[PDB]
C-alpha cells in the first residue's frame, strides 16, 4: 500500500470530457496517453503515484484543455483536480483514485488497469 | 489580504488580489489554508456556483481574475444586491 513498486497496465483511451462520467460506476479510467508515461515507473508510494499521475495530466495537451487554469496548477504540483461542488463530501472536494479490486484482495496498488477516477460522493457510494 | 466580512467592503482590485491568494494557496503541498480561502470566497460572492467559478468557470468568460469578478458583478447586479465597494 505505501510501499515501492513499479507501475503497469495499458488504461483506456478517452474523450474530450474524461472526467464528466466519474461519480458513474467505477469512474473514469486512467488516459492510455498517461499510462505510458507512468508504465514501468518505479514509485515510493501510491501517494507518490497519485502526485505524479496528476502531474501527468496536467502535461498533457489533450487533457489539461479539459480543465481550468487553476485546476492545471494543482495537478501540476501534484494534487488531484477539485470537483465541482455538486460532486464533493465534507471535506472530500477532490477527485479520487480507486482501486476496481481492493489492495487487499488481489491488490493491485499500481496496476493503471485497477485504478479509475471517481468524484467523493461515487467513492462513497460504491464503497 | 485581509478577510471581508462583505464584498461591499472590497474594491475590485481588492478581490482579484485576494484571488491571487487563492491561487497561491492553491498550489500548496494541503487544502488546510486554501479551503478557509475558498470558503470565504463563497460566503462573501454569495454567487450559486460557489468555488466553481474558480475550478469550473463559463467558457462564455475569461477563465482568469477579471473574468470571475465580471461574472459575480453581473450576478450580483441581475439579482439586485449590493456590488463591489468603488474606492
Amino acid at each position: 500500500r505505501n510501499k515501492p513498486g513499479k507501475a503497469t497496465g495499458k488504461g483506456k483511451p478517452v474523450n474530450n470530457k474524461w472526467l464528466n462520467n466519474a461519480g458513474k460506476d467505477l469512474g473514469s479510467p486512467v488516459p492510455d496517453r498517461i499510462a505510458n508515461k507512468l508504465r514501468d515507473k518505479e514509485f515510493k508510494s501510491f501517494d507518490d503515484f497519485r502526485k505524479k499521475f496528476w502531474e501527468e495530466v496536467s502535461k498533457d495537451p489533450e487533457l489539461s484543455k479539459q480543465f481550468s487554469r487553476t485546476q492545471n496548477d494543482r495537478m501540476k504540483v501534484g494534487r488531484a483536480p477539485q470537483t465541482r461542488t455538486q460532486d464533493v463530501s465534507g471535506k472530500r472536494q477532490s477527485f479520487e483514485l480507486h482501486h476496481e479490486k481492493p489492495i487487499s484482495q488481489n491488490g493491485g496498488v499500481y496496476d493503471m488497469d485497477n485504478i479509475s477516477v471517481v468524484t467523493p460522493k461515487r467513492h462513497i457510494d460504491i464503497h | 489580504m485581509e478577510l471581508k466580512n462583505s464584498i461591499s467592503d472590497y474594491t475590485e482590485a481588492e478581490f482579484v488580489q485576494l484571488l491571487k491568494e487563492i491561487e497561491k494557496e492553491n498550489v500548496a503541498a494541503t487544502d488546510d489554508v486554501l479551503y478557509v480561502l475558498l470558503e470565504h470566497f463563497v460566503k462573501i460572492t454569495e454567487h450559486p456556483d460557489g468555488q466553481d467559478l474558480i475550478y469550473y468557470p463559463s467558457d462564455n468568460r475569461d477563465d482568469s481574475p477579471e473574468g470571475i469578478v465580471k461574472e459575480i458583478k453581473e450576478w450580483r447586479a441581475a439579482n439586485g444586491k449590493p456590488g463591489f465597494k468603488q474606492g
